[PDB]
């Protein structure tokens, strides 16, 4: 396939490693009863293992001679070959949630900064304020891009500054 | 494997260069010690006052960068 | 006030002797001696360690370095309003009033001390080290 | 100088409060070199919240 | 092969660390503001803060993610 | 009592609570959706 | 004239200052403005001597703090017992101990951590414990998990009672200073009541419960078959059957014909061949002896009748010509400062826990105890670490008192004063004796390794080439072996199979054997003694240079803890007694590590194994691979690291993971132990520029850690890493190979 | 002797003099401050650099600093 790989649903190392995991699982399980809670635990274990292998094979994952899967990171490659469900969507989801957290943090800091006891509001939190700012943190990308278009998020040259510059 | 060790190498490079360049540039004047340039390159410390001054020389910055260099290599 | 005169014959306090005692420094390059007088008789704390009793009235002691005299000075000054003064004793016994001198301790201002080692200027107004270069010894711009 | 309680902007390069703003406590009407007295609300690296300055070093902002 | 390679590597690492140290000393002693004023040299010290901050950030992210991935493995 | 409520709203307690919440959520998620890797 | 004194309602019960952080210090209570505020707040929460200066206040405080500590202990104990009741294979192990392994901690079937549920036998899965509660409980006589259950319930109730008592005796009816000062009453009360009646009731419980049921268990009757304790109590007939003395009640004891009670008050010595434990009748007799001894001791001092002694009078009565005023004033110093007491007590406590570890591995008292070599090793090394820490703390608080609350006036010509005088001679002497021992002992090892790697083992130091023999130790062992014939004619055996003698084994496993001593052991003992003297030197300097110094003559006023005195007079970093304790802790760690290594290798190599003769786990490589450093490294360490570095895919994967984590954090400590806060603050400042540019600078100012804070965090992390590494390694290795 | 240097911002609060353990300082009459006193360091040869003074002086940009120099019997303060 790509770069010299093959779908995990086809790699032989995949299957032989699976047989080895199961030779281990059987030749460990055969020491207990069938009704023992240990036994039922081992059974559920093997079952979950099978389900995992099924899902990985059905996902069309690539895995070379190692048999262990692999991931590809280029938008064009992953898209032209249907591999967006591995890196692209995850990175975008993380970026969204992280921007959310950062933005609500910035807003809390700013809101509590213009009050009569910044140290106190920083050591002890206003619950109503926290909740309001949390629920309003949603549209943070739009709010931020608007602030940029107004040129407000960046400050002019008035920062504390070392002697040379 | 090659991928991951490559990224570790890049990290080592970046952090060692960071330490070295900060030491190089803050040698003239720091916000804490605006007159550091009046002491030359090397001097042990500056007394425990002001909340302690352990190893503030650009010399000592290099002295700390060497560890990261060894780690990377 | 006048400069006092070290009377070498002063009753030394009640002390059993400790390790911080005599060295050959006195016979090599320099050494020191302090003096004072007590109001009553009393026990106190030897700076170099050990317990000693001040004698009611004048007392005399021996210290190698100077900060020890400083410290016992501070102690007597603080704890009983006492007022000592001391003397650098040179190799060839050239007595030198190390204490008193100005007649009044420098805690309170006194007309007569000439303002010394002073720069009627700020410290950000010093010059770059590039310019102080090329001297027979290494000078910091701070001096100029 | 400006009346007491006024707000000025410190500009002495060395000053820990450089390029910042503080409240003027008062100014000496006499001729001392630094009659300006400026409170602050963020202590420096030694725990002080009020510093003295000459006239020029500040800007009432 | 191994001896040659690693030896030359360590040599180069030491050399670069010393190069940075000496650049710092150049700043502390031979520098002048008047001549270098206004040009790229001055502009460096002008944006030193952003420089150091971005270096810190890149090093920090590399560290985080590379180590986390390794330990998940 | 209000003193007690403010003692609650002190910082370390709230940190513990928020982290407990996040961790419990992640655990229940990995329970009900075991071993996800894609999508 | 002594009585009870108390004061009412001293402090209310309210959350007011609960909403006021740092209320205890008028300094901190004015608010935070920089980061280090938080560090300080946590740091001096319990520094009662710096809080205020009322003896009675600090006293009530430490009393209720004691109660809190107690309640916590009861909680954790009840937790152990309840876990043992509900999630253990304890009854299976009771059925068969020799093949079922204790397991009480179980994991949850989640993302993959279920693989740890090791098959310990008994049709059970989980994790093997090492604490030995199983053997302890069998020794006591617990059969039904119902007993563990009710025990846990009672423990929880006791914890609640302790917390309530603390609250009460602090907030409602607080005592007074003289009632805290009635020391003769306190010693009489403790020594008589507590220990005497403890040993007495102990003897009682042993006799009437734990002796019979354990006789039965060792007889092999079915466990649940054995009758119940209250039945044993009620029916004198059963106990008469067991020991024909019981038929006669107590009249024979009353008639002073004590010999007849010898049926179950024995003096066997040696061990119990079926369990490897000591003879329970022997321990009962022991505890009776201790009981009467201490109860008689509890009748010494005078309290409200002229009979009895006066501690201060006795103290002063002992004065010497070479010493001047002798012991005068000590009764004062002790009746006045907590810190002197704390120093003395911690020192004794640490030494005692060490002795506990040694005695316990020497003469195993529990049934089936000698079997689990893992449990033996674990208990030993744990108690040893704890002893080392307690002793270092003793030193610390000693120096702290000396700085803070000493008074020169009260002690003019004191033993204390003259010691302070000739401190210089003392420290110099200790220095030299240390460096001498270091030289000889360690240079021996280096000389050995050089004679080996050079190719001339003819000239090494072993049992083969030029020899060194612990003649004294072999002599003492000989004599304690031959003692009972003449020294204790009514002793039926040596008190330890280590004095010499036969071999007792159980379940194909050795329980004890006479222990050899070689040139190896000589050299190891001497390394021990050297490092011990070095640690003692560090701490003794730390205390004798507390008030002042020939360098700093005003060390006293500067407090017990401070970074330096600036670069003055050549640089004054690390001059405080706090830093003394710092470095002393370092070297303590080193010494304890080495001693437990010695113990582990000796056991594994020359005592442990299984009977066929015996098959030592390393077959005895010790006495030839333990006198060279390369041999040490390879043959012991690099060897035994196997199971710990291949423990994957098994319930031992956790041990390897922790091995790695411990290496990591141990190395991580070094950044702290080496860096300098000025650089940190500069970088912080650049970061503040970054943040602030976005208008997100924090209202709490960022400040790098204080100098002493950096030092303390560094030492804590380093110690954690080292001890965690060795712990993980020990556990994995011994559980694998035993 | 280690170098010392006062500055016009010497407010004369004497905390320098109030700190030095070596009598390297003293207060003189002055004019530039309301206290009419400027610290004075006339006895450099006994300063050991302990920097207690630099720890004291509350001027925003310090007022009177210390600088390290060569050594001698007199200077380093070593009892032997
Ligand atoms: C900047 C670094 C970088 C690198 C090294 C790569 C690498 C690659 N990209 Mg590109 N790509 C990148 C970032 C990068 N991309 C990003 C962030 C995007 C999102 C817009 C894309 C979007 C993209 C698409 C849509 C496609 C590629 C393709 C490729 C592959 C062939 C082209 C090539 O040699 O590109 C070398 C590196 C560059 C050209 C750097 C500039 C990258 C910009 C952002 C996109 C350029 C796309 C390119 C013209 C497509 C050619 C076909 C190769 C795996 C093609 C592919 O999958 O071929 C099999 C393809 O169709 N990329
Ligand atoms: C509301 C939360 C918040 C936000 C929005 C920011 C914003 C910023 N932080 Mg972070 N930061 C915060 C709180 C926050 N920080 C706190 C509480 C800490 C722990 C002390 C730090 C410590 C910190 C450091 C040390 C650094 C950042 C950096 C940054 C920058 C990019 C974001 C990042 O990687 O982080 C930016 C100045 C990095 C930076 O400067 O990137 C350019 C950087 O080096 N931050
Ligand atoms: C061509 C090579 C070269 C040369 C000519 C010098 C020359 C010098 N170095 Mg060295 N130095 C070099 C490479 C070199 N260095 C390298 C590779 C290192 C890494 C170890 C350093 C790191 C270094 C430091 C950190 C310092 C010097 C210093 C010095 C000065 C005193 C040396 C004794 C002198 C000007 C000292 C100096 O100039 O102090 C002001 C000084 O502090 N050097
Ligand atoms: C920081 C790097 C990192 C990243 C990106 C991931 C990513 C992932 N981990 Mg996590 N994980 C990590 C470190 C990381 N893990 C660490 C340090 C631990 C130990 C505390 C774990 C332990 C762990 C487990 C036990 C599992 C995951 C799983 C997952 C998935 C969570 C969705 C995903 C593949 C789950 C999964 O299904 O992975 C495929 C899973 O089984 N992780
Ligand atoms: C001594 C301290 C201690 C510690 C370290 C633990 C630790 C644990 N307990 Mg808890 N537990 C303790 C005391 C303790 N317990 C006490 C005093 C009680 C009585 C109320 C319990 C009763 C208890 C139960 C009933 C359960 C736990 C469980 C657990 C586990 C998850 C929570 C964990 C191993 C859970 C567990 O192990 O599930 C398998 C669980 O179900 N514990
Ligand atoms: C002279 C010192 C001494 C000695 C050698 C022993 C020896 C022993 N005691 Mg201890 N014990 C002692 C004094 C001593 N005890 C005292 C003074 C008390 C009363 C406070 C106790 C109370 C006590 C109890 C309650 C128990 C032991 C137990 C033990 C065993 C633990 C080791 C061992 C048989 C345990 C035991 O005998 O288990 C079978 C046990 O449960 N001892
Ligand atoms: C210290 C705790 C203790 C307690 C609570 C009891 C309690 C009791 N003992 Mg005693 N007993 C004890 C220690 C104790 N004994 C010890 C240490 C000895 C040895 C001197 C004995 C030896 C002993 C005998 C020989 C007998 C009792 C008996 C009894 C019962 C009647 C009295 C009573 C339940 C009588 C009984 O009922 O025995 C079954 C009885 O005959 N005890
Ligand atoms: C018996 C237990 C005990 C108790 C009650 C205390 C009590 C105290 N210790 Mg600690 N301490 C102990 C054992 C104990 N310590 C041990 C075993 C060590 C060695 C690691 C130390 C080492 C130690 C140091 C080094 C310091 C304290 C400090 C303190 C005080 C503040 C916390 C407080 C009085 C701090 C303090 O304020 O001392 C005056 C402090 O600096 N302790
Ligand atoms: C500090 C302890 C110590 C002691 C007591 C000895 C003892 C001895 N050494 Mg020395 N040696 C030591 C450390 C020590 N060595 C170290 C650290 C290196 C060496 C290297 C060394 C050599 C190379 C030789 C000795 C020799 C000897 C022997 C006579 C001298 C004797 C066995 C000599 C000898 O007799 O060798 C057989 C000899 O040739 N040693
Ligand atoms: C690394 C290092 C620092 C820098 C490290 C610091 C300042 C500690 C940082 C502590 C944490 C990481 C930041 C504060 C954490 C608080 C809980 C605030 C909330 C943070 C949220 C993310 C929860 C020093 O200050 C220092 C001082 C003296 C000797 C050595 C060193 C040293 O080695
Ligand atoms: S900060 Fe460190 S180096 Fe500087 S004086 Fe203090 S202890 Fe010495
Ligand atoms: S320099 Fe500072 S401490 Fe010294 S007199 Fe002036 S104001 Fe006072």
């Amino acid at each position: 396939d790509i770069a010299g790989l093959t779908p995990c649903s086809e790699s032989k190392a995949y299957a032989k490693l699976e047989k080895k995991e199961l030779k281990t699982l059987e030749k460990r399980l055969k020491q207990y009863e069938a009704d023992s809670a240990p036994a039922v635990a081992l059974k559920a274990t093997m079952e979950r293992t099978k389900a995992r292998f099924a899902n990985y094979a059905k996902a069309g994952l690539l895995c070379g001679n190692d048999g262990l899967p692999h991931l590809i990171a280029d938008p064009g490659l992953a898209l032209k070959y249907g591999h967006a469900g591995e890196v692209f969507i995850p990175t975008f989801g993380f970026l969204y949630v992280a921007g959310y957290i950062g933005y609500v943090g910035r807003q809390y800091l700013i809101a509590v900064k213009g009050e009569a006891k910044p140290t106190d509001k920083e050591i002890i939190i206003d619950v109503p304020l926290a909740t309001k700012l949390a629920w309003q943190g949603a549209g943070w990308p739009l709010a931020a891009v608007q602030e940029l278009q107004r040129g407000t998020l960046l400050e002019k040259e008035e920062n504390i500054t070392v002697s040379p510059r | 494997g090659d991928f991951l060790v490559h990224h570790a190498i890049a990290l080592g490079l970046h952090t060692t260069t960071l330490i070295l360049v900060k030491g190089a540039l803050d040698a003239r004047g720091s916000k804490l010690m605006p007159d550091k340039k009046d002491f030359g390159y090397s001097f042990p410390c500056d007394g425990p006052g002001r909340g302690g001054t352990c190893d503030i020389s650009a010399y000592d910055a290099f002295y700390l960068a060497v560890f990261w260099m060894l780690n990377t290599i | 006030w006048t400069v006092p005169t070290l009377n070498p014959d002063t009753p030394s306090p009640i002390f059993g002797g400790s390790t911080g005692g005599l060295l050959r420094k006195a016979q090599t390059e320099e050494f020191y001696v302090i003096t004072w007088e007590a109001k009553k008789e009393q026990i106190f704390e030897m700076p170099t360690g050990g317990a000693a009793i001040m004698r009611q009235g004048p007392n005399l002691l021996k210290f190698g370095k100077k900060e020890q005299c400083l410290a016992l000075t501070t102690q007597l000054r603080n704890k009983f309003k006492l007022t000592p003064c001391f003397y650098r004793v040179f190799p060839d016994g050239k007595v030198q009033y190390l204490h008193p001198a100005d007649g009044v301790y420098p805690e309170k201002v006194n007309a007569g001390r000439v303002g010394a080692n002073q720069n009627m200027r700020r410290i950000g107004q010093n010059v770059n080290p590039i310019k102080v270069k090329f001297s027979g010894r290494m000078m910091s711009p701070a001096e100029i | 100088g400006p009346k007491r309680g006024s707000l000025v902007k410190i500009l002495r390069p060395e000053s820990y409060w450089f390029n910042q703003v503080g409240k003027v406590v008062s100014v000496d009407q006499s001729g001392v070199r630094y009659p300006v007295v400026v409170r602050f609300e963020n202590q420096n690296y030694a725990g002080v919240t009020t510093n003295n300055y000459a006239l020029d070093e500040v800007v009432a902002a | 092969q191994a001896a040659l390679y690693t030896h030359h590597q360590y040599i180069a690492g030491f050399i670069m660390c010393g190069a940075f140290a000496h650049g710092a000393i150049f700043f502390i002693r031979d520098y002048d503001p008047e001549q270098n004023k206004g040009n790229v040299l001055a502009r460096m010290l002008d944006h030193k803060e952003a420089l150091i901050s971005h270096l810190s950030w890149v090093s920090l992210f590399l560290g985080f993610h590379t180590l986390g991935l390794y330990v998940h493995n | 009592m209000k003193d007690f409520t403010t003692y609650l709203s002190t910082a370390p307690v709230i940190a513990t609570i928020w982290f407990t919440f996040t961790a419990g959520l992640l655990i229940e998620i990995n329970r009900y959706f075991p071993d996800p890797l894609v999508f | 004239k002594v009585k009870i004194a108390v004061d009412r309602n001293p402090v209310e019960t309210s959350f007011e200052k609960w909403a006021k952080p740092g209320h205890f210090s008028r300094t901190l209570s004015k608010g935070p403005n920089t980061t280090t505020w938080i560090w300080n707040l946590h740091a001096d929460a319990h520094d009662f001597d710096s809080h205020t200066s009322d003896l009675e206040e600090i006293s009530r405080k430490v009393f209720s703090a004691h109660f809190g500590q107690l309640g916590i202990i009861f909680i954790w104990l009840s937790g152990m017992y309840f876990h043992g009741a509900r999630f253990s294979n304890y009854e299976a192990w009771l059925s068969d101990p020799t093949h079922i392994k204790p397991s009480a901690q179980v994991v949850w079937p989640i993302v993959g951590q279920e693989i740890l549920n090791g098959d310990v036998g008994g049709g059970f899965q989980g994790i093997q414990i090492t604490s030995g509660f199983f053997q302890l409980w069998r020794a006591s006589g617990i059969t039904s998990e119902l007993q563990l259950y009710t025990t846990a319930i009672g423990g929880l109730v006791m914890a609640a009672a302790m917390f309530f008592a603390g609250w009460f005796h602090y907030h409602k009816a607080a005592p007074k200073l003289e009632w805290f000062q009635n020391v003769e009453s306190m010693l009489n009360h403790h020594l008589g009541g507590l220990l005497g009646l403890g040993s007495l009731a102990w003897a009682g419980h042993q006799i009437h419960v734990s002796l019979p049921v354990n006789k039965l268990l060792d007889a092999g009757v079915d466990p649940k078959e054995i009758p119940l304790p209250h039945d044993l109590l009620l029916n004198r007939a059963i106990m008469a059957d067991l020991y024909p003395s019981f038929a006669k009640g107590i009249a024979p004891f009353f008639t002073l014909n004590w010999s007849e009670y010898s049926d179950f008050l024995t003096f066997k010595g040696g061990l119990n061949p079926v369990t490897g434990g000591l003879w329970l009748s022997d321990t009962a007799h022991h505890h009776v002896a201790i009981a009467v001894l201490f109860l008689v001791a509890g009748h010494m001092y005078r309290t409200n009748w002229g009979i009895g002694h006066s501690m201060k009078e006795i103290l002063e009565a002992h004065r010497g010509p070479f010493t001047g005023e002798g012991h005068v004033g000590l009764y004062e110093i002790l009746t006045t400062s907590w810190h002197a007491q704390l120093a003395i007590n911690l020192a004794l406590f640490g030494s005692l826990s060490i002795i506990v570890a040694h005695h316990m591995y020497a003469m195993p008292p529990y049934p089936y105890l000698a079997t689990d070599y893992g449990t033996q090793l674990s208990l030993f090394t744990h108690h040893t670490w704890i002893g080392g820490f307690c002793i270092v703390g003793a030193g610390a608080h000693a120096a702290i008192f000396m700085v803070r609350d000493y008074d020169p006036t009260n002690n003019y010509n004191n033993l204390l004063d003259r010691v302070i005088r000739h401190r210089d001679a003392i420290i110099s002497h200790l220095n030299w004796v240390c460096i001498f021992l270091g030289f000889h002992s360690f240079g021996l090892y280096i000389h050995n390794d050089t004679m080996s790697a050079l190719g001339r083992p003819q000239d090494m130091f072993s049992d083969t080439a030029i020899q060194l023999q612990p003649v004294f130790a072999q002599w003492i062992q000989n004599t304690h072996f031959l003692a009972p014939q003449l020294t204790a004619p009514n002793a039926l055996a040596a008190t330890s199979l280590t004095w010499g003698g036969d071999l007792v084994a159980v379940g194909g496993k050795v329980a004890m054997m006479p222990i050899s001593l070689g040139t190896s052991d000589f050299m190891v003992h001497h390394i021990h003694a050297f490092t011990i003297h070095v640690t003692v030197l560090i701490l003794l300097k730390g205390v004798l240079f507390a008030r002042s110094s020939r360098l700093i003559p005003d060390k006293a006023n500067l407090g017990f803890r401070f970074p330096c005195d600036g670069p003055g007079r050549g640089g004054t970093c690390q001059v405080s007694a706090w830093d003394h304790v710092f470095l002393g802790l370092f070297w303590m760690y080193n010494s304890l590590s080495i001693v437990i290594f010695h113990f582990s290798w000796k056991m594994q190599s020359d005592v442990w194994g299984t009977v066929t003769g015996v098959s030592h786990i390393t077959g005895g490589n010790f006495a030839q691979s333990a006198n060279t450093i390369n041999g040490w490294l390879r043959d012991f360490l690099w060897a035994q690291s196997s199971q710990v570095i291949q423990s994957y895919g098994s319930a031992l994967s956790a041990y390897g993971l922790i091995f790695l984590g411990a290496h990591f954090v141990w190395a991580f400590s070094l950044m702290f132990l080496f860096s300098g806060r000025g650089y940190w603050q500069e970088l912080i400042e650049s970061i503040v520029w970054a943040h602030n540019k976005l208008k997100v600078a924090p209202a709490i100012q960022p400040r790098a850690l204080s100098i002493t804070q950096g030092r303390a965090v560094g030492v804590a992390h380093y110690l954690l890493g080292g001890i965690a590494t060795t712990w993980s390694f020990f556990l994995a290795r011994i559980i694998s190979v035993g | 002797a280690h170098i010392v240097k006062i500055y016009d911002t010497c407010i004369g609060c004497t905390q320098c003099v109030r700190a030095c353990p070596l009598d390297v300082l003293e207060m003189v009459p002055w004019d530039g401050c309301k206290a009419s006193q400027m610290a004075s360091a006339p006895r450099t040869e006994d300063c050991v650099g302990c920097k207690r003074c630099e720890t004291a002086c509350p001027t925003d940009f310090l007022s009177v600093r210390v600088y390290l120099g060569s050594e001698s019997t007199r200077s380093m303060g070593l009892s032997y």
